[PDB]
RNA sequence: CAGCUAUAAUUUAGCGUACCUUUUGCAUUAUGGGUUAGCUACUCAAUAGACGUGAGUUAAGCAGAAAGCUUACUGAGAUUUUUUUA
RNA sequence: AUACCGGUAGCGCAAGCGAAUGGUAAUGGAUCUAAUACAACACAUUCAGACAAUCGGCGGUAAGGUCAAUUGUCAAGAGGAGAACAGUCCAGAGGCGAGGCUAAGGUGCCUAACAAUU
């Protein structure tokens, strides 16, 4: 099935006889790679939503919403996805004020 | 019977396949009575199909073939043409002259030429000896074997000298309608020459045998139209002559063999009588004939209505002539397709045996339009511009028939099958019938 | 490459003279290791001969790391590829994977990393009203 | 290559069938196809109801005997210790061998 | 749905729980589509053109394959005079060309 | 403003529909969610469509036309914003680890320079040379000069690296 | 009809019409020698064409090649571009990690022209779909395959187990300058030694 | 390949023609009418006869018997009980 | 179910009801296993059917064989041929 | 350019009217058909099913009871929602990605997302 060496040193790093013993680390390297798989499909879902949070936070803190800005920014045709929004949201504070104060003025031009 | 629905087993098929003798596969060879019905049986016994099996099998293709209305072009001949030419590869000098015959007949019939010197091999295995495979054969194996080396091109002059030298002394003893294919034979090739001389003089012969009482009104129909046909066309180059005992006996024996020729027949038998008499038509025999032109009309192939109009070209005032010729226009107008079909569907087209190629035939009659209509739409636009006042009474006819004349020599033109020289004649033909038509 | 150099010093070519495993290795030597030779003019390729052993492949990088690659019964074209392969890669082998954000930086925050002292004095006056 | 065989239901009780269903009897039907192909491969192929005789055939005749003796023979045979496995589930053991 | 009892919980132990605004939303939604959709029926319906409108598609997979295969033993399955013959036409085509 | 076609897309899926409204949408010629296909206008598509009006959006090739229009007039390129509003924290080891592998020039030296000691053979191989020990005592004996010649080799220090992954 | 197996009536039916098909065709024809749906050209489609929209599609123009060892001092201005299949906030002396990039080599210069915004510390050009004149020149350092990833499928009493184990190919790239915006001050830069590149092709 | 715990699993234990309890193969009627002899016999065509002539095998002059027939494979057999011939053909020669 | 995914990098966050067999349905409080190593189950012969690859075709195979045996073949006279025209 | 078949639901005091979905045939489809149809070609497996919705017999207009009809899912199906969940709703997973748009469901906090309309 999968080759006993290959378990063994996915198991090298386990406690207890799931370690050493093979015949429990096949089972337990098998329940390690079904988690991995489950693992790998949520990073995307567990990232998109910090880089929300940070976009909602970095925007609630100029008195605008997450939903205000992102629809405000794809009305003006802005192509910023939510990743480098929430690295200009950490690291670049004057450049997403000047985005969330230019996104209030032409969404309040009346 | 089966299961409902499952046709049950046929009584004389049923006594003619229970059998202690053998010869199963050839019974069922002759009991197909449809193209892929005959591939199938030849796809059932494969590994266990010897040289009989192939001449039966090249003989019921062929009769299948013209069975049907269908082209010999068609895949399905052409597969299974292909299919015993390899058998035929295999067994090629183990092929007597029955079944050598049979093959060549065959695959000359649905129109598949073999390679030639497969051809070569096959005729020289005919003539590998002092010429004893030719005085063991009877004459319908020396016809078909003619019939097929007259095809599958071998106009080698030199096997032919060795089988006229064969044949000539057994010609006597032959029946006296396989005559006619052999010349034909002798024709068709580059034989008989000056538009070597053992040809000749089996021809001659054959040819002297064909033109004597007693036996000219002993043919079967549709062998006197071609004994006609090769009369009037050689008759002065090398054999018998104008006399009136030949015209006579031609006369009273083809009004005797009036009905039992297919309406393809009648018009190139009456066009050989003309020919005769010029080495015409007279009296009181186009008032019987011409009946039996208007009932043959309905169903009626483009170059036969040629051969019809040619024939009522020269006169058409006459008012059994006239509605004759209007017959042939309705006809020409029916199986020539409309310049802008709905006489049967193309979804409905059998795929059976009895006319199932004539319902293909109708049904968007083109794509019928191979090389022999191709020049068959000018010969007829020639013949209907020559007989102008039995059809210029009925102007919207005229007029619909020279826009499908001039449509499908555009299109024929287009196709390639045309040249320049018949273009200009068609087009003559097309505007004498367009000025007639307003 | 990093920085401009090349970072593959040296390729060594182990194979043999009368194994079946090595027709594809003495193929490349024969017909595509002069192109190699003449498209790559930074590289080193030695020719080690071993009478009874499997065809090797040993990529030898600057930073001191070497990776042996074994091409049995292996056409040109496969070859070929592996040592594609190991021409544009810096040896990291199949343990290593990268950071998963995909990138890396000195310096990440010009203008300064958001802190609790940069709009401070907005927020009094957010607090004002 | 078809297996075929007469129809049932047509030996006795002929008094209490119509004219149409006797004459339909008369005649043979084939086997069904999954019939038919379990009886190919298990390899039957009888061209004859009956085996033709070797005598009976001229200048090839018994050295003594006139012709010779029929036998003519039964068909019954189904026990699910001894005969024919194909007409039986299961093979029994015997019975206590004495 | 639409089950108290039985031991199985499909449902609170209140035999449903009533739709909430959201899914009253998205049912309003779809239905909306569903609106506009058999309005414009109706209107094409009122509006198509005499002489459709016919687009062009391809032969599917299965019929190309098919008149491939067929069109490949053609090729095999000529005569000896075939190609010979149809260069003649393709020439008499383009001398009137 | 004559209907000269339709523009159907799926926006149900095919699980849990009745089969006949599924053969219907498969005749439809729509076969994933999110796709559109283009319907001539005739009674064939419209009796098709009132018989599925629930799983798909229905609109003109007018409408269609118009839709396509405005968004690409949206997506059309415009003048930048140009807004004038006028020390790195802390890294880990590990990033310290990843800086020092990519971004600093570091191993940039020949291969004599920064080369290392050997990695300690692997098990295949001391398998292997197990295997041929086993041998060697066996058919050549004991006091050979293989078998002395791999004990001397045997007995002397070698100078190896650490393994830090896996294999 | 209770007895699940298929009717031949199709087949029946189908024999009947096409039987009577030879009678119909000859005696029609007869009638026509003795005595339905009109169709539009087919077009391939009724919506007639929008003119999309060219973006700066050039991801990667293979600008030069780098000979020889170079250095990058770090700046203060920085870049979003829009690359592989995402957008990566970067400045110089930068190393991304991207999809495959195809058509590109190792040494090669590329020029990024998908610029969705350009910072400095002093102004930001923020760029609707992209700012004109913004272009990040990029470094193709290497085309390697990453680390192995273990993909295993299973099915708990049901005898289904699936493994396969992929190693996805990446493309390094060192970013060696943002141009379009300027540093607020250009307080240092050290005037460096200015990247010795081929140059294939150039716009200054 | 054999699915879960049938008497199919256990393996030979059950043969290819019982049908479950309905012996439907005994059902139809025995028939013990021998065929006639002459099915013994082999089965010549004049065909094949006429095509041996044609090729030259057979002497034609002279009479064919049936050792004649056997020595030139016209009879593809050994011939143990005789030869039955069966036609219908045309022959352009006389034959004894 | 003692792991996974992480720039989480002396320590946290999220995700995660072993495997097998048998079942309509098992984390199941249904079967089995303390662990490790070795051994442990679709084999062979004859015959039959089918397919793939062939051989021979003067029908094939067995055989020393012009013994012999087993498979395989043995039939109908069926108007058709040049791109039109004397 | 459509035609026959049926006697139910409902209605009637009865005799009798009588749908909707439905079956069958013809005609037309540049609507679908990486496939379908058939096979006396060969190799199987299955022949213990469960539940939900809509209409029923026997049950108590009881039972994750048992037995009919139609549809779906599970069986043999992961993912998201229903707190948890064989069979419900959305949706049919080749793999990787720290890209984007949506369905069912949400938008006080746990727990991603508007004091939107407020
Ligand atoms: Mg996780
Ligand atoms: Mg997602
Ligand atoms: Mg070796
Ligand atoms: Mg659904
Ligand atoms: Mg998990
Ligand atoms: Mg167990
Ligand atoms: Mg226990
Ligand atoms: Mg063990
Ligand atoms: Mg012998
Ligand atoms: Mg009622
Ligand atoms: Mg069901
Ligand atoms: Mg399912
Ligand atoms: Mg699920
Ligand atoms: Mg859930």
């Amino acid at each position: 099935p999968i080759n006993r060496q290959k378990i063994l040193q996915l198991a090298s790093s386990f406690r207890g006889r799931a370690r050493t013993c093979i015949n429990i680390a096949r089972l337990r390297v098998e329940k390690a790679l079904q988690h991995a798989y489950v693992g790998r499909k949520l990073k995307k879902r567990h990232w998109r939503s910090v880089w929300i949070q940070r976009i909602n936070a970095a925007s609630r803190e100029h008195g605008m919403s997450y939903t205000g800005l992102i629809t405000g920014l794809k009305a003006e045709n802005v192509a910023l996805n939510r990743k480098v929004l929430s690295e200009l949201a950490m690291s670049e504070p004057f450049s997403f004020k000047a985005l969330v104060e230019q996104v209030r003025h032409m969404r309040g031009l009346p | 019977l089966v299961a409902s629905g499952i046709p049950s087993p046929r009584a004389d098929v049923a006594l003619q396949l229970s059998t202690p003798h053998g010869g199963h596969i050839n019974r069922m060879i002759n009991t197909s009575e449809s193209i892929v019905e005959l591939d199938s049986i030849l796809y059932r016994f494969r590994k266990r199909l010897r040289p009989a099996n192939i001449g039966a099998a090249a003989m019921r293709l062929e009769h299948l073939n013209r069975l049907e209305r269908r082209t010999p072009y068609a895949l399905r001949v052409q597969r299974v043409a292909a299919e015993l030419q390899k058998y035929v590869a295999t067994y090629t000098d183990r092929l007597a002259l029955t079944q050598a015959a049979n093959v060549l007949r065959g695959l000359s019939a649905v129109r598949h030429r073999l390679p030639p010197e497969l051809v070569l091999r096959l005729a020289a295995g005919a003539v590998a000896d002092g010429g004893a495979a030719l005085r063991l054969a009877p004459d319908v194996d020396v016809r078909d074997l003619c019939f097929g080396l007259a095809g599958q091109g071998f106009n080698n002059t030199a096997f032919w000298a060795r089988l006229c030298a064969a044949v000539l002394p057994r010609l006597r003893s032959f029946d006296p309608n396989t005559l006619p294919a052999l010349v034909t034979a002798l024709q068709a090739a580059q034989q008989l020459p000056a538009p070597s001389t053992p040809q000749a003089a089996v021809a001659a012969e054959a040819l002297r045998l064909l033109s004597r009482s007693e036996t000219l009104a002993a043919l079967a129909p549709a062998r006197l139209a071609d004994a006609a046909s090769l009369l009037a066309g050689l008759g002065p180059a090398l054999g018998v002559a104008v006399d009136a005992r030949l015209v006579e006996a031609v006369q009273t024996a083809t009004a005797r063999a009036l009905p039992s020729l297919s309406p393809n027949q009648l018009p190139g038998l009456l066009l050989a009588v003309a020919a005769l008499r010029r080495a015409q038509l007279p009296a009181a025999l186009l008032a019987t004939a011409l009946p039996h032109l208007s009932a043959g009309a309905v169903t009626m192939d483009l170059t036969a209505v040629m051969r019809a109009a040619r024939l009522l070209a020269p006169h058409a005032a006459e008012p059994a002539a006239a509605d004759t010729l209007v017959r042939l226009a309705r006809r020409t107008l029916l199986l020539l397709p409309a310049p802008g079909e709905g006489l049967v569907t193309l979804s409905r087209v059998p795929r059976g045996g009895q006319a199932a190629g004539a319902v293909l035939a109708a049904a968007a009659p083109a794509g019928q339009l191979q090389g022999r209509t191709a020049g068959a739409v000018e010969g007829v636009a020639r013949a209907f511009a020559a007989a102008a006042p039995a059809v210029a009474p009925q102007p919207a006819l005229v007029g619909e028939l020279a826009a499908r004349l001039a449509a499908a020599g555009e299109a024929a033109a287009a196709r390639g099958l045309l040249d320049e020289a018949q273009l200009a004649s068609l087009g003559r033909s097309v505007e004498v019938l367009a000025a007639a038509g307003a | 490459s990093k920085y401009g150099v090349w970072m593959l010093e040296s390729l060594v070519i182990k194979y043999c003279d009368i194994g079946g495993s090595s027709r594809g290795m003495r193929l490349f030597l024969d017909e595509a290791l002069p192109a190699l030779r003449q498209q790559n003019p930074q590289l080193g390729v030695q020719q080690v001969l071993q009478r009874f052993r499997h065809p090797k492949l040993v990529a030898v990088y600057r930073n001191g790391r070497t990776k042996p690659v074994c091409v049995k019964n292996l056409a040109p074209a496969e070859i070929m590829e592996h040592i594609g392969w190991l021409r544009n890669s810096h040896g990291r082998g199949q343990e290593y994977q990268v950071v998963r954000s995909r990138h890396l930086s000195r310096s990440p925050s010009i203008q300064g990393t958001w802190s609790v002292d940069t709009f401070a004095s907005q927020l009094e006056r957010v607090n004002e009203a | 290559g078809i297996i075929w065989h007469r129809q049932a239901n047509y030996r006795h009780a002929r008094h209490a069938k119509s004219a149409s269903q006797l004459t339909r009897l008369k005649r043979w039907k084939p086997l069904a196809p999954a019939f038919a192909a379990k009886l190919r491969k298990l390899g039957f192929s009888e061209r004859y109801w009956a085996a033709p005789d070797p005598q009976d055939v001229p200048g090839f005749h018994s050295p003594r005997g006139r012709v010779e003796r029929p036998r003519r023979s039964a068909v019954p045979d189904m026990d699910h210790t001894t005969g024919e496995p194909a007409l039986r589930q299961s093979w029994q053991p015997p019975n206590r061998q004495r | 749905v639409f089950k108290t009892t039985g031991g199985r919980s499909w449902n609170p132990p209140s035999g449903l729980r009533p739709l909430s605004p959201a899914q009253r939303r998205n049912r309003t939604k779809n239905l909306a589509l569903t609106m506009k959709n058999m309005s414009i029926l109706k209107l094409a319906e009122a509006n198509q053109p005499e002489v459709p409108v016919r687009l062009y598609k391809p032969l599917n997979f299965s019929r190309m394959q098919w008149m491939k295969k067929k069109l490949e033993e053609t090729r095999a399955a000529l005569g000896w005079d075939m190609e010979a013959r149809a260069l003649q036409e393709q020439a008499r085509a383009l001398r009137v060309g | 403003q004559a209907v000269k076609s339709l523009f159907v897309t799926l926006r149900r899926g095919f699980a849990g529909t009745p089969w006949f409204h599924r053969r219907v949408l498969e005749s439809l010629g729509l076969k994933y969610r999110h796709q559109c296909v283009e319907k001539p206008n005739n009674s064939s598509i419209r009796g098709m469509l009132s018989k599925v009006p629930h799983l798909v959006v229905i609109e003109t090739d007018r409408m269609r036309y118009l839709r396509e229009l405005k968004e690409h007039y949206q997506q059309l390129p415009r003048e930048p914003w140009v807004l004038h509003h006028d020390a790195q924290p802390r890294l880990t080891p590990f990033a310290a680890s990843q800086l020092r592998e990519h971004v600093e020039p570091v191993g940039l030296e020949g291969y004599r320079a920064n080369k290392q000691p050997p990695l300690p053979p692997r098990k295949y191989f001391q398998e292997q040379s197990r295997r041929w020990r086993a041998k060697v005592l066996t058919e050549r004996g004991v006091f050979s000069a293989d078998a002395c010649r791999e004990h001397a080799e045997a007995i002397r220090p070698k100078s190896y690296r650490r393994r830090t992954g896996i294999r | 009809y209770k007895s699940n197996k298929r009717s031949l009536k199709p087949l029946n039916t189908a024999a009947s019409w096409q039987a009577v098909q030879p009678l119909l065709a000859e005696q029609r024809q007869r009638a026509a020698v003795e005595g339905w749906r009109p169709r539009l050209g087919p077009i391939v489609d009724t919506c007639l064409p929008p003119i999309p929209a060219v973006p700066l599609p050039t991801e990667c123009r293979r600008v030069g090649v780098i000979t020889g060892q170079y250095s990058l001092e770090p700046e203060r201005t920085f870049a979003v571009v829009e690359l592989a299949g995402s957008q990566y906030k970067v400045t110089t002396d930068d190393v991304l990690f991207v999809n495959q990039l195809k058509g590109v080599a190792v040494n090669d210069v590329v020029a990024l022209e998908r610029v969705l915004l350009l910072g400095s510390r002093a102004e930001t050009v923020v760029g609707r779909p992209y700012v004109p004149g913004g272009v990040v020149l990029a470094a193709v350092e290497e085309h390697f395959r990453d680390g192995k990833v273990h993909v295993f499928k299973k099915r708990r009493r049901k005898r289904y187990r699936k493994y396969q184990a992929p190693r996805p190919h990446l493309t390094t790239l060192r970013i060696l300058q943002v141009r379009g915006i300027d540093p607020a001050p250009g307080d240092e830069s050290a005037r460096l030694p200015e990247l010795p590149v081929a140059l294939l092709d150039a716009r200054y | 390949g054999r699915g879960m715990k049938g008497q199919k699993s256990r393996g030979r234990g059950l043969h290819m023609l019982y049908d479950g309890g309905q012996l439907g193969l005994l059902k139809f009627p025995v028939t013990r009418q021998r065929p006639s002899y002459e099915v013994l016999y082999y089965h010549l065509g004049l065909s094949r006869v006429a095509e041996f002539v044609q090729l030259g095998l057979l002497d034609a002059g002279r009479t064919i018997t049936m050792k004649d027939l056997y020595d030139s494979g016209c009879v593809t057999s050994n011939i143990k009980y005789g030869v039955l011939l069966y036609g219908k053909a045309r022959l352009a020669v006389p034959l004894d």
